[PDB]
RNA sequence: AACGCGUUAAGCGCGCCGCCUGGGGAGUACGGCCGCAAGGCUGAAACUCAAAGGAAUUGACGGGGGCCCGCACAAGCGGUGGAGCAUGUGGUUUAAUUCGAAGCAACGCGAAGAACCUUACCAGGCCUUGACAUGCUAGGGAACCCGGGUGAAAGCCUGGGGUGCCCCGCGAGGGGAGCCCUAGCACAGGUGCUGCAUGGCCGUCGUCAGCUCGUGCCGUGAGGUGUUGGGUUAAGUCCCGCAACGAGCGCAACCCCCGCCGUUAGUUGCCAGCGGUUCGGCCGGGCACUCUAACGGGACUGCCCGCGAAAGCGGGAGGAAGGAGGGGACGACGUCUGGUCAGCAUGGCCCUUACGGCCUGGGCGACACACGUGCUACAAUGCCCACUACAAAGCGAUGCCACCCGGCAACGGGGAGCUAAUCGCAAAAAGGUGGGCCCAGUUCGGAUUGGGGUCUGCAACCCGACCCCAUGAAGCCGGAAUCGCUAGUAAUCGCGGAUCA
RNA sequence: AAUGUAAAAA
RNA sequence: CGCGGGGUGGAGCAGCCUGGUAGCUCGUCGGGCUCAUAACCCGAAGGUCGUCGGUUCAAAUCCGGCCCCCGCAACCA
């Protein structure tokens, strides 16, 4: 009935700030409004290629955003076209020094929040939402993780009654800290409304 | 009245006092921190987010 | 108010081509002389000719503010376009007569109005939801510029009314309150269920002005017939010689009755006459019941689609089943919105399928 | 069928009688026979229902039982219910008093800032791709800046200034980008409905100890076993036992504050140490101490005793701190058709010179009442006045303001310090000492109101707050009823911050 | 130490 | 017609004889316990004493007429 949020449960270990830097009694909330519309450009015309996370650093007019596609192959495109062109719609809206890098995805398979976007993409594609999860689930504790669990809730196949579709393997303790979980929210945009997904993926311990 | 109402609290075409808070992300207008420029629910979204850098669950 | 236009306008429009037809019948049957010779079956004839001005009327006042007032008004911030809109402010002011014209033409529209209210069909929940209509009647009156008082009412054992019966006071209270007959439907999650889940209720309305008394006129002397007659029993010569017995016959009514428990025949004259009363009072009672509970309604089961308007909290509409019309409002409808109601589509279809049963074949 | 039966068959066979053929109607009616009677025997149908039933399983429930727990009761302290006032709600009222929240888990709740703003309501004056997006056609004008007429503002009506950047050119002119305007189309917009279409988030029993899966075994089967049981704990915590063995989500533990201590650190701190001193840690000076925020150390039934199979419990020593040292963060499978489409998102539904937009004024502050939550008191363990001492955590450069001047005062003016362990908000109050009041609706009590006045802000009638004078109400401890709290807690005293002119 | 009707299991 | 009685908060009854202040039960209203209603607990309100006159300092109260309800009586030929 609780359950916090174990991504803001660890913000003191485990997960590190997705933003990191520091401003003052005046500045913090400029510094975090523009930092904010950047990935709000970022997550629409990049997810396009499986954006899971996307940090910043900075300290003055310095900005490294580094994005973690599963795929880096669509952010670049084959030399520097595509890369380029981001950096200058980004200077564009904003007078600063941009700095796109990109980090990789070792396995997207263990990012939850791919797993979540993975599973919420087969929804909207029409189709089974209990093979489904099964499927995203034994596939990343088949592809290596000490424990996983997916969870979606709302008008599971455009049904009358709403409901909530359970299912997970594996160690997952939500209340130890030396645990380690990504997390990772999906929608699903659908002829019969919105339609929550959840992913979570034990990594690490101690 | 909620998006020309947005556009009201930006303008300022007008007297001192009739400009007020609003949120960022939504447009609340009560519970609008100054330091975030945002309302508390979103706050408490981000900062669990850890899109807040420096904020931490506190405890004592 | 462009949406009221079309509605008040079309109609006084479907009277034009009936009335058209019908008053040519007439007009032309006024001409030859040998029609007027016919004592009061050519009043008959010259009355329907007193009809070609509560309509010809219309024909002319209505059809000028619909051909001059659509004209220059389509697009214009307030110089020659708005102050076309002052020259039809008479347009809602005349509205009014066409309005009240075929309202008041009820049997007793004008005087005032009884409306007992009475739980059915829907449980305890049932017995609070005649309570809502009590209360949105009330508060509909105020806002009409009625005066109300409650002739009755009783509680009921957890709900608030197992019975309930309310004059309105002021003129055309019998009229507005009309379309208000029968039973009403609620439909909302129950209140008094456990499990809450949506049920249904019903309950009665009922509407009627008044009336008066007639009780000495009745026993006139020259109706009932008297008679005299030695009495049966005891006496002596007395009883034998003097006629003491008396039978005091209603000729009209045909209802007799004897008596003769005195020796006095006045004393017996005078007993058997206000027994006579007595039953003639029980007689004018039975036939004024007649006349004064089938104006109620000739049937109303209070059951289960017996309604005629329903009132659903759930999905909020409430729709009147009589006019088809439909809404999207139960919470202020049960709170005074019944002019909207009444005023358009209710009386309508009340005069409607009475003013189509004359005009037809009744 | 299971429950169960089982040489006392409900087993396996033979002979004979009796009896059943869906529930209700009904062991009724009619007829017949018996009876003193009450009534008995025999014994239907019309009609009506889509079930009536048997055994067993899981669960819920009991004015069933055993075991056990929580300020649940008791023991004890202080409270509301009473009074005046603040505030939230019911209701009533109104042109509107916008909407939601409804036993616990709605009622100082959304509101961590309703004078216009806010604002979703009302009255009135107005605008119609429109306040905001993307895109097609078109005339004109650069961008942009500036005033007049008009008005409650909104809006409407109008004048002057202006002439940048690209293509052909010495120029004229003409074609283009951008922006604004009119015209038109696609479209915007909605705090309009539906939490009985939904995501998300949250309240909830409940920090309760519980809820399950794999395989195995039992049962025709729902299902059972494990999780039961003896011992224990805050706990499904552990111990032993067990036809089961093992695992998962939960309690724990890993994180934070507070206790003791050490290392790193010297603009905080101290003649502790010497010197000087305008005797204020102000100067020389040092890291001792205090403090400051980083990493560590320490406590684990480890030690002695009694019981015990063990787990563990009882007592003792040492320790700043013993069996969870105190407090917080964290709240399972789920339940409440719980809450919110008005934070936002969203399926469907509805309006579209309008259910959308602009302003001025009003309302959300209405009052014959009712409930909730709260403040201030009825006083002497007290009130008043003067003096004097001790906090923590916090916030402040168009912001907190030392210090002096005016003023009875709130405040106004001049004016120093400060991106802050360096300066300020800053007397902390109760308390200490002194002094007066002497049981009184009073020096208790300050509700109410008259007048005068300061500040914010275009603006304090509706409708702010603060100061001064005067006026001083109900209230002598509160009916039935009801709340919180088991230790630095209740009670009591004061300080800060968010919100914000 | 009484009572609580009548619309919910792909 | 005669004799006797009665009329008092919304219901049903005291009070009058012996004038000074109108009482009881129920219902109603406000507040409690309950998830909610009832039961139960705590408060409160409510009466021209049928009507018109008369006596008295003063009339529910005594005196008189009237209307209304109740009971009894209405016999001898
Ligand atoms: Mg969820
Ligand atoms: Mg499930
Ligand atoms: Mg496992
Ligand atoms: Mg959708
Ligand atoms: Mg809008
Ligand atoms: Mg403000
Ligand atoms: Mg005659
Ligand atoms: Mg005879
Ligand atoms: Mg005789
Ligand atoms: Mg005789
Ligand atoms: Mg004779
Ligand atoms: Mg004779
Ligand atoms: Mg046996
Ligand atoms: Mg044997
Ligand atoms: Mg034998
Ligand atoms: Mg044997
Ligand atoms: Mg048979
Ligand atoms: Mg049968
Ligand atoms: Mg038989
Ligand atoms: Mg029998
Ligand atoms: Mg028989
Ligand atoms: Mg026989
Ligand atoms: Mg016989
Ligand atoms: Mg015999
Ligand atoms: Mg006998
Ligand atoms: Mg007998
Ligand atoms: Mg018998
Ligand atoms: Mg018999
Ligand atoms: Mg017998
Ligand atoms: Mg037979
Ligand atoms: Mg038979
Ligand atoms: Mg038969
Ligand atoms: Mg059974
Ligand atoms: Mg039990
Ligand atoms: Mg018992
Ligand atoms: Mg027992
Ligand atoms: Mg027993
Ligand atoms: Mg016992
Ligand atoms: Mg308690
Ligand atoms: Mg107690
Ligand atoms: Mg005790
Ligand atoms: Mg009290
Ligand atoms: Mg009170
Ligand atoms: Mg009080
Ligand atoms: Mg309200
Ligand atoms: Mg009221
Ligand atoms: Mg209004
Ligand atoms: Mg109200
Ligand atoms: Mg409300
Ligand atoms: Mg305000
Ligand atoms: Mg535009
Ligand atoms: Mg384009
Ligand atoms: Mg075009
Ligand atoms: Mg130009
Ligand atoms: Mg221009
Ligand atoms: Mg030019
Ligand atoms: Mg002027
Ligand atoms: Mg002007
Ligand atoms: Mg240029
Ligand atoms: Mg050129
Ligand atoms: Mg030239
Ligand atoms: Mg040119
Ligand atoms: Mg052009
Ligand atoms: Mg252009
Ligand atoms: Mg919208
Ligand atoms: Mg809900
Ligand atoms: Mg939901
Ligand atoms: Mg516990
Ligand atoms: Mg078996
Ligand atoms: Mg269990
Ligand atoms: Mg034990
Ligand atoms: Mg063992
Ligand atoms: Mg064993
Ligand atoms: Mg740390
Ligand atoms: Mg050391
Ligand atoms: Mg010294
Ligand atoms: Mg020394
Ligand atoms: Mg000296
Ligand atoms: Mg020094
Ligand atoms: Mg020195
Ligand atoms: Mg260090
Ligand atoms: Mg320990
Ligand atoms: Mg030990
Ligand atoms: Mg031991
Ligand atoms: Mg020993
Ligand atoms: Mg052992
Ligand atoms: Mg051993
Ligand atoms: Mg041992
Ligand atoms: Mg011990
Ligand atoms: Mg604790
Ligand atoms: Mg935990
Ligand atoms: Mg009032
Ligand atoms: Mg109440
Ligand atoms: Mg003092
Ligand atoms: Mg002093
Ligand atoms: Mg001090
Ligand atoms: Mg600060
Ligand atoms: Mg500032
Ligand atoms: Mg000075
Ligand atoms: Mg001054
Ligand atoms: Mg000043
Ligand atoms: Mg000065
Ligand atoms: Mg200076
Ligand atoms: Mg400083
Ligand atoms: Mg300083
Ligand atoms: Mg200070
Ligand atoms: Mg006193
Ligand atoms: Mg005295
Ligand atoms: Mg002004
Ligand atoms: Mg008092
Ligand atoms: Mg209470
Ligand atoms: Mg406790
Ligand atoms: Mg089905
Ligand atoms: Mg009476
Ligand atoms: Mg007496
Ligand atoms: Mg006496
Ligand atoms: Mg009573
Ligand atoms: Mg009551
Ligand atoms: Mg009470
Ligand atoms: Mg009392
Ligand atoms: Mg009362
Ligand atoms: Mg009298
Ligand atoms: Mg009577
Ligand atoms: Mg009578
Ligand atoms: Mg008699
Ligand atoms: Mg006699
Ligand atoms: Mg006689
Ligand atoms: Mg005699
Ligand atoms: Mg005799
Ligand atoms: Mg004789
Ligand atoms: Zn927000």
């Amino acid at each position: 009935g609780n359950k916090i949020h174990p991504i803001g449960f660890r913000l003191g270990i485990t997960r590190d700030w997705e933003s990191r830097w520091y401003a003052g009694k005046k500045q913090y909330r400029h510094l975090l409004l523009e930092d904010q519309r950047i990935r709000g450009l970022l997550e629409k015309e990049l997810y396009s290629a499986g954006l899971a996370r996307v940090d910043i650093e900075r300290a003055a007019d310095n900005v490294a955003v580094t994005v973690h596609v599963a795929k880096p192959g669509v952010v670049i495109g084959r030399g520097g076209e595509r890369i380029r062109v981001l950096r200058e719609e980004l200077a564009k809206l904003t007078g600063k020094n941009v700095a796109l890098n990109v980090q990789e995805v070792q396995n997207p398979n263990l990012s939850a929040p791919l797993v979540a976007q993975r599973v919420a993409e087969q929804i909207e594609r029409r189709f089974a939402v209990r093979r489904a999860i099964k499927q995203a689930v034994q596939r990343v504790m088949e592809s290596g993780a000490k424990g996983a669990k997916v969870i979606v809730s709302g008008r599971i196949g455009g049904a009358e009654q709403a409901r909530t579709e359970w299912a997970a393997q594996g160690r997952v303790p939500l209340h130890t800290l030396r645990a380690n979980i990504d997390y990772g929210f999906a929608l699903a945009r659908t002829t019969y409304g919105v339609l929550g997904v959840k992913a979570y993926i034990f990594l690490g311990e101690v | 009245a909620r998006k020309a109402l947005i556009e009201k609290a930006k303008r300022t075409p007008k007297f001192k006092v009739r400009a007020y808070t609003r949120c960022v992300r939504c447009g609340r207008a009560r519970s609008v921190y100054r330091f975030f420029g945002l309302c508390r629910i979103c706050l408490r979204e981000l900062a669990h987010k850890g899109q807040l850098p420096g904020v931490r669950k506190a405890s004592w | 108010n462009a949406s009221r236009n079309a509605w008040k306008a079309s109609g006084g429009i479907f009277d034009i081509p009936q009335k058209e037809t019908r008053l040519k019948e007439l007009e032309r049957r006024l001409e030859d002389p040998s029609l007027w010779n016919d004592p009061e079956a050519a009043r008959k004839v010259s009355q329907e000719a007193a009809r070609l001005r509560r309509t010809v009327d219309t024909f002319r006042s209505l059809e000028s503010d619909l051909q001059g007032l659509l004209e220059l008004m389509e697009e214009l911030p307030a110089e020659e376009r708005e102050a076309l809109k002052p020259e039809l402010e008479e347009a809602a002011k005349k509205l009014d007569e066409l309005y009240h014209q075929t309202l008041l033409n009820f049997p007793h529209a004008e005087k005032n109005a009884i409306l007992t209210i009475q739980p059915g069909a829907g449980g305890t929940e049932a017995c609070d939801w005649a309570e809502m209509l009590l209360r949105m009647y009330t508060r509909f009156a105020e806002r009409q510029g009625f005066q109300v008082e409650v002739v009755d009412l009783t509680p009921g054992p957890e709900a608030g009314i197992d019975y309930a019966q309310i004059l309105v006071k002021g003129e055309n209270a019998y009229g507005l309150l009309s379309p208000e007959a029968g039973v009403h439907r609620l439909v909302r999650p129950s209140p008094f269920d456990a499990s809450g889940r949506r049920h249904t209720s019903f309950a009665g309305v009922e509407v009627i002005p008044e009336v008066d008394e007639e009780v000495e006129v009745v026993l006139k002397p020259e109706e009932l017939r008297i008679d005299v007659m030695r009495a049966s029993g005891p006496g002596g010569p007395g009883v034998n010689t003097t006629d003491s017995a008396v039978r005091v016959v209603h000729l009209p009514t045909g209802i007799t009755v004897t008596c003769q428990t005195t020796r006095s025949q006045i004393k017996n004259k005078e007993l058997a006459l206000k027994i006579l009363k007595a039953r003639l009072y029980e007689l004018e009672r039975k036939k004024r019941e007649e006349e004064l509970k089938a104006l109620r309604g000739e049937v109303r089961p209070i059951e289960w689609g017996s309604q005629i308007r329903s009132y659903v909290l759930d999905k909020n509409y409430v729709k009147d089943h009589r006019t088809g019309l439909m809404r999207h409002d139960p919470e202020n409808v049960l709170d005074g919105d019944l002019m909207d109601l009444i005023w358009a589509g209710l009386e309508w279809k009340a005069g409607r399928r009475q003013g189509t049963e004359e005009v037809e074949a009744e």
